[PDB]
DNA sequence: TTAAGTGGAGCTGGATGCTCTGT
DNA sequence: TCCAGCTCCACTTAA
RNA sequence: ACAGAG
């Protein structure tokens, strides 16, 4: 079936190469994941803030140098109607706590949260390959901080069905963290799948990627309207 | 659009001709001028021309860091020594100026007055770029390192070293310096202008338009090493000056199997000699029902091989011009087999014919234009010379 | 910031204020003249050769088009990059061999640059 | 932001003096002596969007309706076409069929 | 992109209204018709093609892309997103292709060429690498699969 | 495969012969069906170039009109009598002394 | 195979138990439906169906 | 009211055919080659001096090719006919004669016709002894008046060599890694030195890497090399947005670190960092001087304008990452097609130079030791190091030149003549740059850009499809031009110098950068006056109307090609919704007034290029034609090439089915030529009886196909019959194979020679 | 203070479809 | 032209 | 080493 045949997905021969190579990173892997609350998206859009990467430059209204007589420092002003609509758990504390994550190594007296909005970073001396005017790095670095969420999961979305007698609200994520992405709260965990079947292998074990690749191989043989017998499968699985 | 206003006159002086010069300072803004700093010395060397500047830095400012001034006024000086110094005192006091040349020719820019009214030109002499000079911590490095420690023909036009001691045998111009504020500034300031009148006719300037398109674009080649005497399909439109007249109309006919007469006056435009030209036209055209026909001679000369394919014939000119004669008796060639008559191939006569005719059913061919007059030019004598010549013309026929 | 124009430029030095100003302006690579009495070929005619006097006229006309009448022929005016930087017009006299003088005359502000109208001097001969 | 020093045009540098904080050259005498609160303000990009999808007028903005799968027959359907292999000389298509949700997708 | 959706939208239900045009007047004992019946050679596309309308030539799943600035061809405007300018073909193989149609259409075809070329030295390779680790496996008469080892 | 061509192809040579023209079959132009329609009919064939067609094995008309005409077939340089090969056992190579 | 100028290889095997290998294992009659899922391949082609 | 429609407007194609276009392309390089590059290489090394004992020297004056003749045994000479060396497995070439001025104690002694090789003398060029002959005059020298030339007879064989399709040289190309960083790069060819510079910004810092450096060096360090010192003025010339700022501040940082403040330190550090092959200083900036972006000019160390280039490409590394349009390798704006001139100019420099050193070593060894009798180098002439080099590359295929590392295998194939189509089809081919590495299906495919150019349906079928391409019917390749009055006129419009500014009127919104083949001219501003008055300029005829000018808005550079090698097409002016072509000019062009020529002076029909006609509006029908329309397309069956020229009402068949017909239609059996039967070739096909075909496009009128065709008129009757006629087979008639049809014949060859050895015995 | 075990980054070596048919 | 192993080098814990 | 064919 190769000679016949060649959110996107990989199809046809390079998809087919992948899954025999077993190679531990694929070209767009997928995360399907179930919730367990699928009824309305006021509740899957919670647990898709939990879960994607967000950036602290995505949700701060203006970054601000300021020099002083006394001091310099960098000041940070959360937009907290952004936060407030997409129903996220950020506030100044937990940025205090998502920065002095591998960056710069700040200390935490150095950062303060003088209201609910503001974050100041006061800089010290890198005293390693780096002048004191280091605030030039700091204004270009801590923008891409993460604050909230899976630093692998590049993004994810919110997918709906097609029945009439229902209506459930699924999540395919595209990410390379099956881990992560089972072990939120509000997703169900139990249904929650990959593509790549080597963090199926990592975190399932060794007989769910043998399922992963039977359904993978299958799936990727259908899309493109072959029929192989499942025992073919079977065995080179 | 009429010129409304201002009606500008633009003048010209030289009396600054060979003095005036353009600093421009690539790295300060039109702000900050350097009107109020004092200058020290001012370098120069008139050919090849480089300048040198030196300015004078303030200590008793706040913007003056005295803790890095002396250390950088230790590190570039000796301890002591004052002998030749950079610096005069214990302080980093002057910032010298290095100038780079912009372009070769200076000929084509000019400085523009403009009082009210009129408008004075100058040329300039050079155009030079000031930026700030980093020398001083090169003198510093090198302190700091004497502190610790039957040839080939040759390229030295191409190689720094002889270049920099090209430069070096020329010797220093030293010069006062005057600011903006003396009364010098604006002693100097009128020789910009020049003495004239309001009104005065330039004995030069005096080129056409079109002289002075020719001057700015000249023309790729003087002349060419060959003379085109054109066999080849050269262009009969342009009016090619090396090539005569009649050769144009040789050229011509020789595309144009037959035109019409009027088209020579459309096509020379009445400045031709449109009288006297007959002796030549005559001798490469001939009028026959009302229109032009090309005369045998320009086509083939008599030791030309077949032009087509299919079995090879020689030339032999008086069979066509037996052809284009029946033309000029009947009204056409009106019978199916003159080529067993004129014993020729058909692929001779049918191909001939086919650049001056379209073919009708039948009776041979059509004649592609229609019968225009005869007696437009005045010429009586010709409409009975020309019976007198096609008669001679039909009794050499009559030999063969 | 807009882009002023040359109508717009000798309008605010002539009309708005009396004060004179040193322009910068550019030439074509030869004016349209002959060398007088220079020993020469056709070659290029600039202001090094011409004499003192009237040398032409400037015509403003009537919606912004600006000419240089510079004999028969009328050249084009246009206003060329504005620079913002400083530029200072300086003479340099040699009146020593070893000595002389240098004086400031003003500082440029603006840069005109002057070109042939290639439209009309083709449209007297065409080609 | 770059500022250039007045003098040689090198880039300043912040760094604290004995009675200010001073933007300072690296390779000359000038310091300016910050006395007045100085800021830059960066203005970053938002997180715009939302973005849920997947609705079934999403999936059902294509031509076709009201044809025959070979399968289940229904009404509605999402088709494709496809040519992009000339050493399949036949033509190429594959549906979808979801009236009654019963989902073949066949060549 | 939603205008992309929305022109393909209403470019497509012309090949269908088309299509099923031409497919309710044709007599029985037409031959396209009598050969896409009963499935021998041809489909019900193939004849809506070569009567009816030639549909959108699509390229990589999606209209035809620019190849000079902001345009597919110097013919049609810049920034135009018109059917006609992107590679949609209203005329049938039976009236006759325009120069821009035939060269939509032949870039559309191209790649049906060239993804049949590439096609053999792309899969070759996997089916050599499947044969030399699968060719050892046996049903053996204990009904179990072993390897040779 | 979808050749209109060659069926319009057979067509115009058909109405070409009959009346002794070579109709163009240019691209993006040429000589279109609806003229070609014309000299068909005037010289008593169909206008649509199916003809009236006696099998010649049982001597009974056929059912269906079959479509008749002149197309310009081309000889390739593929022939058989090049390519026909077989070996019982013959020379072989020195190094490995397989055929 | 398309008969468009094609060419096709031909064996002779050279040995009985090459030919009873060939026969009940190879023939054509005993590969009716491919071995991937069991669909018939020597079946009617076009002018046959039609 | 509807437009009119001028009737006789295809005229303008056969008025074309004359004189450009089909294989003309070859001719009009080889003669090129022959009339001026053959000086222009003798110019470059016309004196020569041993290196021992001076006041000796060779001097070369003039060179001249000539005739074609053979050397024979008697040391009888005579002219050649190319099919004489057809038959007898010759080559067919002219004596390359050089005259020159040696010294032999007597300071001045000169020769005149001094032979020192054998050129190859392509057919119907210049030289050829078939040009400008009647056709009755071909059948004495036993040669088809059809046969299109274009082609090498080295030792029998007909060698023709291709088509080449290279990259444009001197152009930034910015592209994206394998990484996924946006770089930039240009290969900087000129005539002595090709190298490629880079531009990689690894670390969000921008490095400059080459082949010379073993570590790529920042960029403000190179900078502070070229002799520019402010950081300021540095930031001036990249640009002075603040998103550009800050994009490139972190160089300035790095730069910092380091304690480079000064040109000396700069050129310290880069020294330091060379490959090594006054060191420190002078091998830094003789590397920056002449080997680091090579095509720009410096002329007395004065780095300026080098600076503006590399701040140039700087700043499209930035604006490039901001948003993605990096440039693509297959707008054909961007290639360059190399003719049989281009290479054989190369050749013959390579073969020349090391005969002036094999001569210069000969006279080394024979001057300081030997003889106190003047000898001279007349006696040391062999002209065999010329014409077995030429022959061998020509025959052969293989273009291993040293001095240039081109190592180019396969430009030479045989001229096929199994049909006339497969003859004419191979003068057209255009081989390309990559050659099959991989399968890299993205210039495999149909780009828009060969609009016209190339043909979009013949192709061959198989690991080539797409990579072997075929010219149009009506295209044109430009040759190198003058570049005399471009710069003269440019420098009239209004475009100021480069030098008499700083780097920040180049972030301005209304300055424009006006480029000549990668070199910079300076600034501009109102481009439009200067787009329209070069077009009027070139109109007139004052520049030579292949030199193309274009304008791209969003870099905000003005491109002028004077180059050679680039495609070019015509079309008509059109002005204000008329064209410009009128019926009178077309009954004038029948009747014999005017030529084309007449046509490109009075402002009718200008060549338009690939990049040019970006910016043009073309109207393909006088119907389609609005208010912006610049253009009118002359004859649309142009686009398709000279194999697809034969198909019947190609555009209602599929699309493969015209690229299965290319493919099938060369190797039909049909006629060679006129002299078919006096050739004697390894295999030729012929048919018995051929017939012009009976439905023929106006290209087989324009390539003479109906004068010697390949194919016979079958009746067909359209049925299923018998059962034998499942997939693609076809029944015959048996009565009319008898009778004629189909009958081929075969020919075939057997050669066989007999040779005199060294020692005195012979075969017999 | 430093011994040590483990991350991340650069270098290296391997591979890229099957046959006939001719020069 | 794309991709696994091998080796070098900073970066914490732990004494 | 190049061109073909399926
Ligand atoms: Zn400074
Ligand atoms: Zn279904």
């Amino acid at each position: 079936p190769g000679t016949q045949m060649t959110m996107n997905i990989t199809l046809g021969v390079p998809r087919i190469k992948e899954i025999i190579n077993a190679s531990k990173a694929i070209s767009t892997p997928i995360i399907t994941a179930q919730l367990d609350k699928d009824d309305d998206a006021d509740y899957a859009r919670l647990v898709k803030g939990r879960i994607e990467k967000t950036l602290l430059g995505e949700i701060s209204e203006y970054i601000e140098e300021v020099f002083l007589p006394d001091d310099c420092f960098i000041l940070v002003k959360l937009s907290l109607e952004r936060i407030r609509l997409l129903r996220l758990e950020v506030n100044a504390e937990t940025v205090r706590y998502s920065i002095c994550t591998s960056k710069l190594r700040v200390k935490p007296g150095d950062v303060a949260v003088h209201g609910e909005a503001v974050v100041c970073v006061t800089p010290r001396e890198n005293s390693k390959s780096s002048m004191y005017y280091v605030l030039q790095f700091l204004k270009e670095d801590l923008p891409k901080v993460v604050v909230q969420g899976i630093p692998e999961v590049s993004r994810a979305v919110i997918h709906i069905d097609e029945q009439s007698g229902k209506e459930k609200y699924k999540l395919l994520v595209e990410g390379d963290n099956l881990r992560a992405v089972m072990a939120t709260h509000g997703v169900k965990g139990t249904r929650t799948t990959s593509n790549n079947t080597y963090e199926v292998e990592k975190t399932l074990g060794i007989e769910a990627a043998r399922t992963t690749i039977i359904n993978e191989i299958q799936y990727t043989m259908v899309n493109h309207g072959m029929s192989i017998d499942r025992r073919h499968v079977m065995l080179l699985s | 659009d009429d010129p409304v206003v201002q009606e500008i006159d633009v003048y010209l002086a030289k009396s600054l001709a060979e003095k005036l010069y353009l600093f421009q300072y690539p790295v300060r803004p039109a702000s900050m001028t350097y009107d109020d700093i004092p200058h020290l010395s001012a370098k120069i060397k008139p050919k090849q021309q480089k300048v040198e500047l030196e300015m004078a830095i303030d200590t008793l400012n706040p913007n003056y860091c005295r803790s890095k001034g002396e250390q950088i006024a230790l590190n570039v000086d000796g301890a002591c020594a004052d002998e030749t110094s950079t610096y005069s005192s214990k302080l980093m006091d002057k910032q010298t100026f290095c100038s780079s040349q912009t372009t070769s020719n200076t000929s084509r820019y000019a400085a523009a007055l403009y009082r009210q009214g009129e408008l004075h030109l100058t040329p300039l002499h050079g155009i030079l770029q000031l930026r700030p000079s980093f020398s001083y911590l090169d003198k510093a490095d090198a302190k700091h390192r004497e502190r610790e420690a039957e040839q080939a023909r040759q390229r030295r036009v191409q190689s720094y070293e002889f270049l920099q001691k090209k430069h070096a045998e020329e010797p220093w111009v030293h010069l006062h310096y005057y600011g903006l504020r003396d009364s010098r500034s604006e002693h100097e300031r009128q020789y910009l202008l020049c003495p004239g009148s309001s009104g005065v006719e330039n004995t030069e300037l005096v080129k056409s338009p079109s002289e002075y398109l020719m001057m700015l674009m000249p023309p790729s080649q003087e002349e060419e090493k060959d003379k085109p005497v054109a066999p080849s399909n050269v262009l009969s439109m342009a009016q090619l000056r090396t090539l005569p007249l009649a050769d144009q109309i040789k050229i011509l006919m020789k595309n144009v199997k037959v035109m019409p007469f009027a088209n020579l006056m459309s096509l020379l435009g009445p400045s031709i000699d449109s009288v006297a030209v007959l002796r030549g036209i005559q001798k490469v055209a001939m009028l026959v029902q009302g229109n032009w026909v090309v005369k045998s001679d320009i086509l083939y000369p008599k030791d030309s091989s077949s032009p087509h394919s299919g079995v090879p014939a020689e030339v032999l000119c008086r069979g066509r011009d037996f052809v284009m004669w029946k033309f000029t008796q009947s009204r056409w060639v009106v019978r199916k087999e003159v080529a067993t008559v004129t014993k020729l191939c058909a692929e001779d006569v049918k191909d001939f014919l086919e650049h001056m005719a379209v073919v009708r059913i039948n009776k041979g061919w059509e004649f592609i234009l229609p019968y225009d007059g005869e007696f437009i030019k005045k010429h009586p004598d010709v409409v009975q010379r020309q019976h007198m010549l096609w008669t001679g013309i039909q009794a050499k026929l009559e030999k063969v | 910031l807009p882009k002023d124009v040359s109508v717009a430029e000798l309008l605010r030095e002539l009309s708005l204020t009396k004060e004179e100003e040193l322009l910068f302006l550019q030439l074509p690579d030869t004016l349209p003249g002959q060398p007088p009495t220079q020993d020469i070929a056709e070659n290029a005619c600039t202001l090094a050769d011409l004499t003192e006097g009237q040398v032409g006229k400037l015509l403003i006309r009537k919606s912004g088009r600006v000419q240089l009448l510079l004999g028969k022929v009328t050249l084009d005016v246009t206003m060329g990059t504005a620079c913002s930087f400083l530029q200072e017009l300086v003479s340099v006299g040699l009146g020593d061999s070893r000595t002389g003088e240098m004086t400031v005359l003003g500082h440029v502000k603006h840069k005109l640059v002057c070109s042939p109208d290639f439209e009309s001097l083709l449209d007297h001969k065409h080609r | 932001m770059l500022l250039f020093c007045p003098g040689c045009g090198n880039g300043l540098i912040v760094e604290e003096g004995q009675r200010c904080h001073r933007f300072s050259c690296n390779t000359c005498p000038y310091v300016h002596n910050i006395t007045r609160k100085v800021t830059n303000r960066k203005y970053p990009k938002l997180k715009e969007v939302d973005d849920v999808l997947g609705g079934a007028a999403a999936w059902e903005n294509v031509d076709s309706t009201a044809e025959s799968c070979p399968k289940c027959e229904h009404p509605r359907a999402y088709f494709m076409q496809l040519q992009t292999r000339s050493a399949d000389e036949p033509m190429t298509t594959f549906y979808k069929c979801c009236n009654a949700q019963c989902g073949h997708r066949w060549r | 992109e939603t205008l992309e959706a929305l022109i393909l939208k209403e470019l497509s239900v012309i090949r269908d209204h088309a299509g099923s045009a031409c497919l309710r007047e044709l007599d029985k004992s037409n031959s396209p018709l009598t050969m896409a019946l009963c499935g021998s050679k041809g489909s019900f596309i193939n004849i809506s093609q070569m009567i009816a309308c030639v549909g959108q030539q699509a390229i990589s799943g999606s209209r035809v892309p620019d190849g000079f600035e902001n345009r597919s061809l110097p013919h049609f405007e810049k920034h135009s997103k018109l059917p006609a300018a992107k590679g949609f073909v209203a005329n049938s193989f039976y009236s006759g292709l325009t120069p821009t149609e035939f060269f939509f259409h032949t870039m559309a075809g191209r790649e049906g060429l060239v993804d049949t070329a590439v096609k053999t030295a792309e899969t070759g390779y996997m089916q050599r690498r499947l044969v030399k680790s699968l060719e050892d496996l046996c049903s053996q008469y204990d009904l179990t699969v072993r390897s040779s080892t | 495969r979808m050749t209109v061509g060659k069926l319009i192809e057979l067509l115009a040579g058909k109405a070409g012969v009959l009346d002794g023209r070579f109709h163009y079959g240019t691209a993006f132009g040429g000589s279109k069906v609806k003229d070609v329609c014309e000299d068909l009919v005037r010289h008593g064939y169909n206008y649509l170039g199916k003809d009236y067609v006696t099998s010649g094995i049982t001597g009974e008309p056929l059912e269906a009109y079959i479509y008749f005409g002149p197309v310009y077939y081309q000889k390739l340089k593929h022939m058989v009598l090049d390519k026909m090969h077989a070996r019982a056992r013959g020379p072989r190579a020195v190094l490995t002394r397989q055929p | 195979a398309d008969f468009d100028g094609d060419e096709m290889n031909l064996h002779l095997p050279q040995t009985e138990e090459a030919k009873a290998e060939a026969l009940v294992l190879m023939g054509t009659k005993a590969n009716l439906v491919t071995p991937r899922n069991g669909e018939p391949l020597i079946a009617a082609i076009q002018d046959f169906l039609t | 009211a509807p437009i009119p429609t001028v009737e006789e407007k295809w005229r303008l194609l056969p008025a074309f055919l004359k004189v450009k276009g089909l294989v003309k392309q070859h001719i009009d390089s080889f003669n090129y080659f022959i009339n001026v590059e053959i000086k222009k290489i003798m110019k470059a090394n016309e004196k020569v001096t041993s290196d021992a004992d001076p006041m000796w020297y060779l001097k070369y004056l003039n060179i001249y090719v000539g005739l074609p003749d053979v050397e024979e045994s008697f040391n009888v000479t005579r002219p050649v006919s190319p099919h004489e060396c057809r038959l007898r497995d010759m080559t067919y070439s002219a004596p390359i004669t050089v005259d020159i001025e040696y010294t032999r104690g007597s300071q001045r002694i000169i020769r005149n016709a001094l032979p020192i090789g054998r050129m190859p003398i392509m057919l119907r060029s210049s030289n050829c002894v078939l040009t400008g002959k009647t056709p009755a005059e071909f059948a004495k020298l036993n040669e088809c008046p059809l046969d299109p030339g274009g082609y090498f007879i080295v030792k029998g064989v007909e060698k023709v060599i291709l088509i080449q399709e290279q990259l444009s040289k001197n152009r930034i190309i910015v592209e994206a890694d394998r990484k996924g960083a946006v770089g930039a790069s240009v290969t900087s060819s000129t005539h002595e030195k090709k190298s490629r510079t880079n531009m990689a910004v690894k670390q969000g810092r921008f490095y400059l890497r080459h082949n010379t450096l073993s570590e790529d060096i920042p960029i403000v360090i190179i900078f502070k090399a070229m002799g520019v010192e402010s950081d300021q003025e540095i930031v001036q010339m990249i640009g002075t947005e603040e998103h550009v700022m800050a994009a490139f501040g972190p160089s300035l940082e790095e730069c910092q670190k380091a304690q480079i403040f000064t040109q000396m330190q700069a050129l310290k550090y880069i020294g330091n960092k060379v490959r090594r092959q006054k060191t420190k200083i002078e091998e830094a900036r003789e590397l920056l001087a002449s080997t680091i972006l090579t095509h720009v000019p410096v002329k007395e160390f004065n780095f300026r304008a080098k600076c503006i280039y590399t701040a140039v490409m700087v700043r499209r590394v930035i604006l490039a990452q901001g948003d993605n349009k990096v440039d693509d390798r297959d707008y054909y704006g961007n290639k360059r097609l190399e003719l049989a001139g281009q290479l054989l100019s190369l050749l013959f420099e390579d073969l020349f130079k090391k005969f002036n050193s094999e001569m210069k070593k000969i006279a080394d060894q024979v001057i300081p030791k030997q003889r106190a009798a003047q000898f001279d180098v007349v006696k040391h002439m062999r002209q065999d190091q010329i014409t077995n080099g030429m022959v061998n590359a020509i025959s052969t295929g293989n273009w291993s030149l040293k001095r240039f590392k081109m190592d180019r295998q396969g430009v030479t194939q045989v001229l096929s003549r199994l049909s006339y189509i497969s003859a004419l089809g191979m003068m057209t081919r255009i081989s390309s740059q990559f050659e099959k590495t991989r399968k890299v299906s993205g210039p495999r495919s149909l780009q828009p850009s060969q609009w016209g150019m190339l043909c979009p349906s013949d192709t061959p079928e198989g690991e080539a499809c797409g990579l072997v391409k075929n010219l149009a019917l009506m295209t044109h390749i430009t040759t190198d031009m003058e570049d005399g009055p471009i710069v003269k006129l440019a420098s009239n419009l209004g475009v100021e110098d480069v030098n008499l500014l700083c780097g920040e009127e180049l972030s301005y919104p209304n300055v424009f950068l006006v480029f000549l083949n990668g070199n910079i001219l300076g600034v501009i501003r109102d481009h439009k006056k200067l787009v329209n008055t070069f077009r009027l300029m070139r109109r007139a005829g004052y520049i030579n109307e292949f030199v193309s000018i274009s304008t791209n808005l969003t870099d905000r550079c003005v491109y002028i090609s004077s180059d050679g090698g680039r495609l070019c097409r015509p079309y008509i002016i059109v002005k204000k919704q008329k064209p410009a072509v009128t019926n009178k000019h077309m009954e004038e062009l029948a009747q014999g007034y005017r030529n084309f020529e007449d046509f490109l002076h009075e402002s009718l029909v200008e060549y338009l290029d690939v990049n040019e006609e970006n910016d043009c509006n073309i109207a393909l029908y006088e119907h389609t034609i609005n208010k912006d329309t610049t253009h009118l397309e002359i004859e649309p069956f142009t686009l398709l090439g000279v194999c697809a020229g034969l198909i019947p009402y190609p555009h209602h068949n599929q699309s493969p089915r015209n690229t299965y017909q290319c493919a099938m239609g060369k190797q039909a059996m049909g006629t060679i030529g006129y002299n078919q039967r006096n050739r004697i070739d390894t295999l030729m096909y012929l048919l018995a009886y051929p017939q012009k075909p009976m439905v023929k496009t106006k290209t087989i009128e324009l390539i003479e196909f109906e004068k010697l065709p390949a194919g016979q008129n079958a009746t067909v009757a359209v049925m299923s019959y018998s059962g034998y006629d499942i997939e693609d087979a076809l029944v015959l008639n048996k009565a009319s194979l008898d009778r004629g049809f189909g009958r081929c014949l075969v020919y075939k060859n057997a050669k066989c020679t007999l040779k005199r050895y060294t020692n005195q015995t012979f075969d017999k």
